[PDB]
């Protein structure tokens, strides 16, 4: 993809108590036309992970119908192996770079939450294969406007619970429908625990307009 | 960079300094520009750093290969001849590469100038990089074919020196190398701070 | 159009004693005008003898990283040895050189022990043109790193001074110091300071702190 | 393209240029001459852009002149270099700016035989000897290798004709003859042109 | 880069009662050097001292035209000028060109001429001021400069540790710099009097 | 830059980093942006400093002329109608960005300024490359009639945020409280960051340094 | 920016959105977009912040000086008219799309538009702005000549509401004016008083 | 400017302010000129002569180029406006043409510059 | 040009303009634009006439091939999951914007989306062509789920009227097609059968 078309804009995640949580909104955007008001950008790559992704959407489409390949695969051999939220990670990062180095990238940003083997994990991938890991995660606008909340709060209290990680969440998302122009009032939150991976359905954000009768004084 | 080599009656003096610029920044001072291919074959250095050292790298390489396919030591013009062919095919792609292949033949001493451009010449004296004008203009006024060693050995690292001070791009240490039918010996390699010392006072 | 390169920031450092070698880089990875992480060292454990520092585009830092890995254990695989240090600039130089009209955009040096249990570093460009030095930095600070180290590992522009061979203690105690200096002006550099120390006795890892601004 | 020289010695300034005058591939002049009296003891060597030399050098030129005639006494050396310097500084971000490269040569009765070089940026800086043009990279290093505070105008002449045997050796361009002037106590003096009998 | 077309670097650090300022001595034209006794440290009285790196043209103008509006000044006021009042006085003239600027950064090294507190500060090409209590840099090199001065300068230092802070600071950031060098020049000025001197520097 | 405004209870907040840059490097640690336009009215300055400085010392001027011949306190009206109308007579091409904060007699007037000549009057501002985030730190923790101390803390933490997430701001925090009775221009109010101590003695001894010409030269 | 202007029988009324937006990014999501140029006078404002502010300013000012040598209710036509000068004039240097609507004894509640190009044009109802694209099929359907000053503002209402759901450059909150003989009623539509619409599920 | 005619026709067709100026060349110093076959002379009297003046400071002979001089009489603040256009007139002549100038011209331009100050508002 | 698809109960009805332009010359005021596929199943075409006219040709050859291979009515969910992966595959290479809808044994009437980026999602209604722009806010306000099959053809008809009526790129024809397990009941609204709207007048 040289001109990306259809996007999608932020996706967060952090990491809690013994699991990860990642939100994005259900917006699927024509240039500056809100065109797809109802679109899923998070998947569920097998019980220990799950990927959150901004950009263009079929090229989403595309890494979501490989991903479900790959893992029906090897959901095939049934040896007792399966792949690690790490392992995804490692996979996606060479192959975004793989087409970054084709000169014919995937117009992807994407966030991978996971939880394995007791621990939570959250990673970061390019469209150039620039990877990482970290305790919170921002892409688009949300590095710049979610990221410092995110932060500020895991400097001063590393582990939050489940219930602080989406109070959390929530109101980085309502910073973003705020600010962000190409954002929408109807968000996802996919959540990995022990017991799995769960997407809760349409959220809507409460937003506040008292400032507007602030012209005057 | 600021190399040079000229052939008189005792052989071929090679000359270089060490400076190693990325931009305006000085990265290095301490590059050997006078690349050993064989203990007959020298091969001076300018220009795109990794290119001029790759290639004469694989170039050294070759004649090695060379020298044990044919039972017998490659010659200069054949040395030349294959880098400058190995060059060529990658004519307009960007390798910023001059260099000069001296030693000692079947023909005697023996000196040729090999470009990333595709020109190979040779010729008495040669001098190669940013600052070669300035080395030309000294070692020109001071040349012979009848020199003396000694002499030999202070005009070549006059004209690296004088090269050094005029060119923003030249300096660090003048490094001397002196080819002889036996084979080359490594003359000097006096830092430019000492040479001014020496030179001026 | 489209452009496979983006700058990532972090500076890298490599100092050479007689027993021992430092390899030293901030922990900040960075794009634009924000922080990716500050937790994101730059430091390389390829061999007990050999660490490797790999600054700017990130990409490319991990993929060469990767590479040299896989590399690593084919030679060991082949020659029922490990690599050499010098052997292991030698490959990296061809590795470098492999992408000549396609880059790597990375900064890489090389520190370690040779053959004789020296230390040793060996300093890089994007495509392969390396040389083995007592001292080297690279990164975004390395205009600011290079001319201290110049001076006090060099001793250079000091009349009549000593010329007393760099100790572990003060080589670590200079890594540091010019760490927080340039902390102070490069923007890139920031957060942490991981240093490696290689020794006869094998890798040491410390990590000191920088500021967050 | 053209090449100036000047040398400075205890008690003289030494200057020289070549005769080309040349447009495209053709010689068009072999007797062109690139300096400029300006006063008794003032010369101007200048080069560069088509109008732009003539034009600003015969404008200095006329300045200092009528500077001559309305106070009595001429400009210094140094006072001749400023002015154009300031001239041509002036220009810089003009609509009208001159690219022009010179150098100045002088004696003044009391602070001596002086010579200044300036880029068409207008930068000016006092030398002990200074070249322009191509030829410039060719013989300036000869010129740090023998050049001493304490020649004589023999050895400077002799040292003039080494850096233009050089030009004849490595530079491409033709350029057989050289207008060579001496500045000193008694005012300008015309010397012999330094010529190679090619053709 | 126009500023790196002549190259050069200048600097300025505090001390105790004393302040000091440098400056490398190359005038060069790109690659090619020309004049190794350049000047670009000029006096604006007594005890205050400006460095212009930069464009050489510019260095020379800013630097006459700066010296026009002085004498002027001290001429209508029948005082020395100060050092914030230099600062002032340099940064409206290089404002006037603020859509075609002067190509140099001016560099003010001083002390107050009715008092002796030190004063350093250093501008734009467009002519704002930053005023320090340690150092200042401007040139190809400031990276270097700002390096060895990061590590090197120390607060309340006597006329001799600053002259050889100052110069192992201009010299080692110089020394790494292909278009700054072929010596340098360090100016220690105190009160009662002003030391000039030319350092042992590499001339490549 | 990293600056922002708030309208609190009994009147304004302004807060400013106090990093300078040149290139990708820091040229200033320690820089005003904070500036004085009337004695009840401040103003903070992001973007091209040298522009930001004589726009903002021009209009302090202008503004002292006014209140000179009014005889009374100056208006925020006014300082944002002379700095819209000059911003927008050079169609953006002075680099001035301004957060502008003051207590009139109709009371406290908080308005954002950008380069081209636009302004808005919101109870709450940020500009600067850090702008987002301290926006977001607003967006997140602003309520309406906030005591003195609150507003404090709310605009040092927005600057906090650009300070450390943006690569652009750095070094210290700047307030300026401005009541309808009181003027706190608090000038370190934080300083989040600090230089590590130096680990060792890189002191030079007199006469390392070699030297070819020495002068010295009397004064009085 | 999402604008617009529908005339009923004594008088106008106006609605705007309130986002404006640098980039993606929102700078003001609670602008007031409607601008007051003279007692019974508005003026909806599109394109550059800068340059709408600017010309309102210039025309509240010449207006201003106008009426007053007058002494008389500047008529709407006139205002317009001030507008269009202006934009005309430099519309190589504006990035302006105008509505000036208001009320005027002489000719009661006028809407006039001024486009990007500098021309003017009375309407029944006129629209502008980015989001004005995505609501001219909904506007062309649901006007009805001889609405009331409710139904004009409920027809704003909804029109805004839809536009703002599908523009990303529109949004925030709805700001209304009527204006008529009685004087200017401004009100703010925010949160779940702006009209929603049914949104496609299965 | 100035705007208003200072020289003007008076009813018997005389120019009084020209005449007037006339006058004060008479209360000049006497200054007289010869031409010769290979040499040509100019002398001029009563320098007012106070023997506490610099003499060189007060010449009445001024050279305008290598070729030409030029002595006058009358107002000496005027002349030296006039000697100093003219001189300035000398260079650009050979800035605009190659050739120097003749005598004939240089005293053309100056005799141009009296009449047009004699028919000249203001 | 300006597509359209709605989904009622037992099927879907398919809407498009006739308008085929080069430049500002109407090469084609009579353009079909509903293509059939399969028995049941058409695509509306938008984009590069050549284009996809190619992929809709490719499209019937594969999905023919196909449904024989299998001896079944090929699910409409297949047809765009072929248009998907060339629309895909080729998306920098193509300019089409699809439409395909149809019905199918398993899962009724389905209407799937086909945008320029290659992506492919299924919709209650979905609208194409540049003169979609100018009807999103009427179809986002007129939409009303449980509609019924000539509730939805009027609701077409009208939306596509709109549309022409302001978009320059559509206009001509009304093209209609009602797909549903009975069969295909094509149509044409012309001149007076075109709906109309009430223009402003004073
Ligand atoms: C709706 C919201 C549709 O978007 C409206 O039309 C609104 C109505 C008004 C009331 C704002 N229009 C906008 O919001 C408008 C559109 C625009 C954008 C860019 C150029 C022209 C028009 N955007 C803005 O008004 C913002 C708001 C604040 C005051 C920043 N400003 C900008 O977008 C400016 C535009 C100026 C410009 C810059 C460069 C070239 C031409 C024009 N953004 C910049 O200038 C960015 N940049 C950094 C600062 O200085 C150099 C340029
Ligand atoms: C539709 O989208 C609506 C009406 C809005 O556009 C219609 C309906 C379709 C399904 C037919 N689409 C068009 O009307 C369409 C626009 C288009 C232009 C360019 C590329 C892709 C789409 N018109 C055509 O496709 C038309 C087909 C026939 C000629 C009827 N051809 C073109 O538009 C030419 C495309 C060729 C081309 C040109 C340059 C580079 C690559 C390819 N465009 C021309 O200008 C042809 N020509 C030369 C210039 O003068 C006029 C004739
Ligand atoms: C890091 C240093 C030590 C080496 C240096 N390398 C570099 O400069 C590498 C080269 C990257 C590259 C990419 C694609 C294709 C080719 C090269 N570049 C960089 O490291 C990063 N920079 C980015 C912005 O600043 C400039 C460079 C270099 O080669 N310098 C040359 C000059 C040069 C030639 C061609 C391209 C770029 C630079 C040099 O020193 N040449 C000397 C001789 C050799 C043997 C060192 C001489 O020429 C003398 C000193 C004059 O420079
Ligand atoms: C050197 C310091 C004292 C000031 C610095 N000045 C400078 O950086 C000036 C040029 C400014 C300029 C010139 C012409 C046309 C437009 C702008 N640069 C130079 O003088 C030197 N260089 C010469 C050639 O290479 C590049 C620069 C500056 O203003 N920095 C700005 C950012 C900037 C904007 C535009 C151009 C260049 C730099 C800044 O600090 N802005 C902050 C606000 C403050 C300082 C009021 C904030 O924005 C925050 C910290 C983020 O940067």
């Amino acid at each position: 993809t040289q001109n990306p078309m259809v996007t999608g804009t932020s996706v967060l995640g952090v990491k809690f108590e013994g699991g990860v949580v990642i939100a994005a909104d259900m917006l699927g955007s024509y240039g500056s036309l809100a065109r797809f008001r109802n679109i899923s950008r998070i998947m569920r790559v097998n019980n220990s992970t799950m990927l959150g992704a901004s950009g263009d959407y079929a090229d989403f489409q595309y890494l979501k119908q490989v991903l479900g390949q790959m893992v029906i695969d090897e959901e095939l051999l049934g040896d007792g192996h399966s792949y690690s939220p790490r392992a995804i990670h490692s996979w996606l990062t060479r192959a975004m770079y793989s087409r970054r180095s084709k000169m014919n990238p995937l117009w992807n940003t994407m966030v991978i939450g996971g939880y394995a083997d007791g621990e939570s994990f959250l990673g970061y991938v390019d469209m150039l294969g620039v990877a990482y890991e970290a305790p919170s995660l921002a892409t688009g606008y949300g590095a710049y406007l979610a990221q410092p909340l995110l932060r500020e709060v895991l400097e001063k209290q590393p582990v939050l619970s489940q219930t602080e990680a989406r109070d959390l969440v929530e109101r980085c998302m309502r910073v973003l429908y705020y600010r962000d122009a190409r954002s929408y009032n109807r968000f996802q939150i996919a959540t990995v625990t022990e017991k799995g991976v769960e997407i809760e359905g349409p959220l809507s954000t409460e937003t506040n307009w008292d400032i507007a009768h602030m012209i005057s004084g | 960079t600021t190399t040079l080599a000229f052939k008189f009656r005792h052989g071929v003096i090679v000359a270089a300094d060490s400076r190693a610029t990325a931009g305006a920044y000085i990265a290095s001072q301490t590059v050997k520009k006078v690349i050993e291919i064989n203990p007959y074959l020298l091969g001076t250095m300018a220009g795109g750093a990794a290119d001029c050292s790759f290639w004469e790298r694989l170039l050294a390489r070759q004649c090695r290969i060379y020298e044990l396919r044919n039972k017998e030591r490659i010659s200069v013009a054949a040395a030349s001849k294959l880098l400058a062919n190995m060059v060529y095919q990658y004519k307009g792609m960007g390798l910023s590469m001059g260099t000069m292949i001296c030693g000692w033949d079947k023909r005697g001493p023996g000196l040729y100038y090999v470009d990333s451009e595709g020109n190979r010449i040779s010729g008495a004296t040669f001098s190669v990089g940013s600052g070669s004008v300035y080395a030309y203009g000294v070692m020109d006024r001071g040349y012979s074919y009848d020199l003396e060693v000694e002499q030999a050995y202070d005009l070549a690292r006059r004209a690296i020196y004088q090269a050094t001070y005029r060119d923003a791009y030249s300096g660090g240490a003048v490094n001397l190398y002196h080819v002889r039918e036996d084979g080359w010996i490594r003359v000097s390699s006096d830092n430019v701070a000492d040479l001014h010392e020496k030179y001026s006072g | 159009r489209f452009s496979p390169y983006v700058f990532n920031g972090g500076t890298i450092l490599a100092i050479a004693g007689e027993d021992f070698a430092i390899v030293a880089s901030d922990t900040r990875l960075s794009e634009g005008f924000s922080i990716h992480t500050r937790d994101s060292p730059k430091c390389y454990k390829l061999t007990d003898k050999t660490v490797i520092g790999c600054s700017g585009f990130h990409g490319d830092c991990l993929t060469l990283t990767k590479i040299i890995e896989a590399r690593l254990k084919m030679y060991k695989h082949s020659n029922n040895k490990a690599m050499t240090t010098g052997a292991i600039a030698a490959m990296l130089s061809t590795i470098l050189y492999s992408r000549r009209f396609f880059p790597y955009y990375v900064y890489n040096i090389i520190g370690g022990l040779d053959e004789e249990g020296k230390g040793a570093v060996y300093s890089f460009d994007p495509v392969g043109s390396y040389q083995r030095d007592s001292f080297k930095a690279g990164g975004s600070a390395s205009a600011m790193l290079q001319p201290l180290l110049d001076n006090q590992v060099g001793f250079k522009n000091m009349q009549n001074v000593e010329h007393v061979p760099l100790s572990l203690d003060r080589a670590m105690r200079l890594v540091k110091d010019v760490f927080i200096s340039a902390a102070e002006r490069d923007v890139y550099t920031g957060d942490a300071l991981r240093i490696c120390i290689v020794t006869k006795e094998g890798i040491r890892e410390e990590t000191v702190s920088l500021r967050k601004d | 393209m053209e090449y100036l020289i000047g040398i400075q010695g205890p008690d003289y300034v030494l200057v020289a240029s070549d005769r080309v005058a040349a447009s495209n591939i053709v010689q068009m002049k072999d007797d062109h001459d690139k300096m400029f009296k300006m006063s008794e003891k003032i010369l101007l060597l200048c080069v560069g852009e088509a109008g732009d030399t003539v034009q600003f050098a015969e404008y200095i030129q006329k300045n200092v002149q009528l500077y001559k005639m309305r106070n009595g006494y001429e400009l210094s050396p140094t006072a001749a270099a400023n002015f154009t310097r300031r001239n041509l500084a002036d220009c810089l971000r003009s609509r009208t700016p001159y690219h022009v490269n010179l150098l100045l040569a002088g004696y003044d009765e009391h602070e001596g035989p002086a010579l200044y070089y300036m880029d068409y940026l207008a930068a000016l800086a006092k030398a002990p000897f200074a070249a322009h043009g191509y030829g410039a990279f060719l013989t300036l290093s000869i010129l740090d290798r023998y050049y001493t505070p304490t020649i004589s105008r023999e050895r400077a002449v002799e040292l003039l004709r080494k850096c233009l045997e050089e030009l004849q050796k490595r530079f491409i361009l033709n350029l057989p003859t050289f207008s060579v002037r001496i500045i000193d106590k008694n005012g300008i003096h015309d010397l012999d042109n330094i010529s190679f009998p090619k053709q | 880069s126009i500023m790196s077309y002549n190259g050069g670097a200048v600097m300025a650090m505090k001390g105790k009662n004393c302040v000091a300022i440098a400056a490398d001595r190359r005038f060069g034209i790109q690659a090619q050097m020309v004049t190794t006794d350049f000047q670009k440290i000029f006096p604006m009285g007594d005890r205050l001292y400006i460095g212009l790196a930069g464009l050489a043209t510019d260095v020379q103008t800013v630097a006459q035209r700066l010296k026009f509006r002085l004498n002027l000044y001290e001429l209508k006021e029948g005082r020395q000028i100060k050092p914030y009042t230099l600062m002032s006085m340099v940064a409206n003239l290089l404002y006037e060109k603020r859509f075609g600027p002067y190509y140099t950064e001016p560099v003010i090294a001083g002390l107050d001429p009715k008092t002796f507190k030190p004063f350093i500060c250093s501008l734009d090409l467009i002519g704002c001021p930053m005023v320090t209590d340690d150092f200042v840099v401007s040139g190809t090199c400031a990276e270097q400069m700002y390096g060895m001065c990061e590590s090197l300068w120390e607060p309340n230092m006597d006329p001799d540790h600053l002259f050889e802070t100052i110069s192992q600071a201009m010299l080692n950031a110089v020394d790494r710099d292909a278009v700054s060098g072929m010596g340098v020049i360090v100016h220690i000025i105190e009160k009662d009097k002003i030391t000039t001197r030319t350092l042992k520097a590499r001339m490549d | 830059t990293t600056i922002a405004g708030v309208v609190y209870k009994d009147g304004i907040v302004l807060g400013a980093d106090t990093r300078a840059t040149e290139g990708m490097v820091v040229a200033d640690k320690n820089c005003s942006k904070i500036h004085f336009i009337s004695p009840n009215i401040y103003c903070c300055g992001a973007g091209t400093a040298a522009d930001t400085d004589m726009t903002t010392q021009l209009i302090s001027s202008n503004l002292e002329l006014h209140s000179l011949s009014t005889g009374r306190l100056p208006r925020v009206v006014t300082a944002n109608r002379m700095l819209k109308q000059m911003l927008f007579r050079y169609q953006g091409y002075i680099g001035a960005a301004l957060v502008l904060g003051g207590v009139d007699v109709t009371g406290p007037h908080l308005y954002s300024i950008y380069p081209h000549g636009s302004t808005d009057k919101l109870p709450y501002v940020t500009m600067g490359s850090g702008s987002l985030a301290a926006m977001a730190v607003f967006e997140d923790k602003f309520r309406p009639d906030m005591e003195e101390e609150e507003a404090k803390n709310l605009v040092s933490e927005a600057i906090a945020a650009g300070i450390f997430n943006d690569l652009g701001s750095g070094s210290n925090i700047d307030l300026c409280v401005i009541s309808k009775n009181k003027l706190d221009f608090l000038r370190p109010y934080t300083v989040p960051n600090k230089k590590g101590t130096r680990l060792g003695r890189y002191r030079c001894e007199k006469g390392t340094t070699a030297v070819l010409t020495e002068k010295i030269t009397p004064l009085e | 920016t999402t604008i617009m202007a529908v005339q009923f029988d004594g008088g106008v009324v106006l609605g705007a959105d309130s986002r404006t937006t640098t980039g993606s990014y929102i700078a003001n999501r609670v602008t007031d977009k409607l601008t007051p140029i003279h007692d019974r006078i508005f003026c909806c404002r599109s394109g550059s912040a800068a340059d709408t502010q600017a010309v309102a300013d210039a025309v509240t000012y010449q207006l201003g000086f106008h009426s007053i040598e007058l002494n008389e209710p500047p008529l709407v036509h006139t205002a317009a008219s001030l507008f269009k000068e202006m934009c005309y004039r430099y519309r190589e240097d504006l990035m302006a799309g105008i509505i000036i609507a208001g009320w005027d004894p002489q000719e009661g509640g006028q809407v006039y538009s001024v486009p990007m190009g500098g021309m003017m044009v009375r309407q029944s109802f006129a629209i502008g702005g980015s989001g004005s694209s995505y609501i001219y099929g909904y506007v062309d359907a649901t006007y009805r000549e001889g609405m009331t000053k409710e139904e004009c503002l409920q027809f704003t209402a909804n029109a805004l509401a839809l536009a703002m759901e599908r523009d990303g450059s529109s949004g925030g909150v709805i700001r209304l004016a009527a204006i008529a003989e009685s004087g200017v009623e401004r009100q703010v539509l925010l949160g779940d008083q702006i009209p929603k619409f049914a949104v496609a599920t299965l | 400017s100035y705007d208003r005619a200072i020289t003007v026709f008076s009813p018997d067709g005389h120019l009084f302010q020209v005449e007037y100026a006339q006058e004060a060349v008479k209360k000049g110093s006497t200054a007289v000129g010869v031409r010769g076959r290979d040499i040509v002379v100019l002398g001029v009297e009563k320098k007012s002569v106070a023997k506490l003046q610099d003499e060189r400071t007060v010449r009445k002979i001024c050279a305008l180029d290598d070729n030409v001089c030029m002595a006058f009489a009358g107002l000496t603040a005027d002349a030296r406006i006039v000697i100093n256009r003219a001189r300035v007139e000398c260079q650009s002549h050979r800035l605009t043409v190659e050739d120097p100038v003749t005598v004939e011209y240089i005293t053309r331009y100056i005799a141009s510059l009296k009449q047009r100050y004699t028919q000249s508002n203001g």
